[PDB]
């Protein structure tokens, strides 16, 4: 399946 | 000379990934798979398979 890939911290958030 | 650096932290939720905070060493040893890759902890030693959007070059 498509690797999930966890999605950094939002666009630069904190 | 391949060294990357985790750029954000990851909890290895399985025996395949692996675990780690930014500022971890890693040996992306093949990435070429999916967009994951198996990079070398240098600091346990242990392989597993990260993220790649997770870790850059030096």
């Amino acid at each position: 399946p498509p690797r999930p890939l966890p999605v950094a911290p939002g666009s630069s958030k904190t | 000379v391949t060294l990357f650096v985790a750029l954000y932290d990851y909890e290895a939720r399985t025996e395949d990934d692996l675990s780690f905070h930014k500022g971890e060493k890693f040996q992306i040893l093949n990435s070429s798979e999916g967009d994951w890759w198996e990079a070398r902890s240098l600091t346990t030693g242990e392989t597993g398979y990260i993220p790649s959007n997770y870790v850059a070059p030096v």
